[PDB]
RNA sequence: AAAUACCACUACUCCUAUUGUUUUUUUACUUAUUCAAUGUGAAGACAUUGUCAGGUGGGGAGUUCCUUUAGUCCCUCGAAAUUUGAGGCUAGAGGAGAAAAGUUACCACA
């Protein structure tokens, strides 16, 4: 492994913060005097314990396969693309939301746009580009991604049309099996 | 915050309560072992602190908007 | 421990202090498994009726 | 349009400072972010472009003072370590 | 699998007692030790600390090992008893250097 470069860690940082609120929260030291960190195996980022890199490191770099969650990869052009493995910490402490019904939640995890014949609730003021995450109607984490519109121009939107795009779903689950 | 302009400026205006949301829950231990509690139309200057509490409490957990969008982490 | 340099106390204290979160984990370390419906308090109800005063942390600090 | 990385454009010294600079094609130094204090810096000042235009000025006074106390911790830790490294 | 009469041995498992050795856990106390002061107090057998053996090392300084093949049934190491698996020997094949590089009947855009 390798911890990450000041560049490196603004780039994810920067990519966290589009997606989430607070993340003093995620760098907050714990009850037992450790804290978690950002580290780098073979261009994957790892959120992981402190205690538990410190305890991965007597694994030899060919042979370490995952530690923590794995939040994204960094890419040969130099930029941090995120992932459902990232999901969790997204639900936890998200920015946006975007529920959505059963008639969209199994489109979306086939792997398709959110339509708002499928929302079903929806964040006030929600900016054109922002962050929100896509839950179903039993506040069941489902994926994240980007919106289309603001709020106000959703409800006047026609209900077959694109409200949010796609980015990465649970599905993917089915791909790496 | 409960005011109607306040109310509806929230994001435009970037009036977080996060810090007192976070406040009143670290001191809530602090005010539980005080023991000066009880001792003492109107809506704010009010001189019992175990009644400033209830305010709080109601601000926090019984909003007059958005009763039902609560986090269910900050019920609980 | 920043005063007075009132030792006595401190120890007394730091003692007392000690034995009552090791009482607090015991009890802690035997509730884990007591069903709580709210419709159901029969566990609850019976925690350790079959324990007397000596055997818990505090108890052998306190005799 | 083409990328200034790409194109071999030298660096040029305005009132930002150029600094040391670096040869072309060659080892530089990864500097490692691992502390706590350098994930505050880093952090506040993401936080800071992300929200951006504060109507208050008492907003941005106290954003442009959480990030100057953030660098203030980063280099009296950076000092620390320089000074136990040093005589330890 | 093994066959009981007869008499010879040692192999383990569970208890007991004293005419004894060590090791570990809990607790008690200061003399090992930790902290404060100057022209003695508190903490405490745990820490902290030291040494040898290793694992890792995308960070710092310096310079330009495993896997497969065939053979002798040649040695060791494990394992089952009437045999194996792993190393070892001989010589073919795999793995300027943290900056980045090579590649694809794939993808999006131009």
């Amino acid at each position: 492994m390798r911890p990450l470069t000041d560049q490196e860690m603004k780039i994810v940082l920067d990519k966290l913060a589009n997606y989430m609120t607070d993340l003093k929260s995620l760098i907050a030291p714990l009850e037992d005097g450790d804290r978690y960190v950002f580290r780098m195996q073979k261009d994957r980022v790892y959120y992981v314990k402190l205690s538990i890199a410190n305890i991965a490191t007597c694994v030899a770099r060919d042979k370490l396969l995952s530690l923590g969650t794995c939040l994204g990869k960094m890419t040969k052009s130099g930029k941090f693309r995120l992932h459902i493995t990232a999901l969790p910490i997204l639900a936890q402490n998200a920015r946006y939301k975007i529920w959505v019904k059963d008639n969209g939640a199994q489109p979306f995890l086939y792997g398709s746009n959110i339509v708002k014949a499928h929302v079903g609730r929806w964040t006030e003021d929600c900016p054109e580009h922002s962050g929100c995450v896509v839950y179903n109607m039993a506040d069941i984490p489902l994926g994240f991604g980007v919106t289309a519109r603001s709020t106000a121009e959703a409800r006047r939107l026609d209900p077959t049309g694109i409200v949010c795009f796609r980015q990465a779903d649970c599905g993917e689950y089915l791909r790496d099996e | 915050l409960e005011g109607q302009d306040a109310h509806n400026a929230r994001s435009d205006l970037h009036l977080d309560l996060s810090f007192f949301i976070t406040n009143l829950y670290r001191s809530l231990l602090s005010l539980s072992l005080n023991p000066d509690l009880e001792l003492g139309n109107n809506k704010i200057n009010l001189q019992t602190t175990t009644v400033l509490l209830l305010r709080c409490l109601t601000s926090v957990l019984l909003p007059p908007w958005n009763i039902r969008s609560v986090p269910p982490i900050r019920l609980a | 421990r920043k005063g007075n340099k009132n030792a006595k106390l401190g120890s007394s204290l730091v003692v007392l202090v000690q034995k009552l979160e090791m009482n607090a984990k015991f009890i802690e370390e035997r509730r884990a498994k007591v069903d709580f419906a709210p419709k159901d308090r029969a566990q609850v109800d019976a925690f350790l009726k079959d324990l007397e005063w000596e055997k818990t942390p505090l108890g052998a600090y306190v005799v | 349009v083409y990328s200034e990385k790409e194109l071999g454009i030298p660096q040029l010294n305005t009132v930002t400072p150029v600094g040391v600079t670096k040869p072309k094609g060659k080892k530089k130094g990864k500097v490692f972010v691992d502390d706590r204090e350098s994930m505050n810096t880093i952090l506040a000042m993401v936080e800071a472009e992300k929200q951006g235009q504060i109507e208050s000025k008492i907003m941005r006074a106290r954003q442009l003072e959480e990030i100057r106390e953030a660098r203030r911790i980063e280099a009296e830790k950076k000092e620390a370590e320089r000074k136990a490294l040093l005589e330890n």
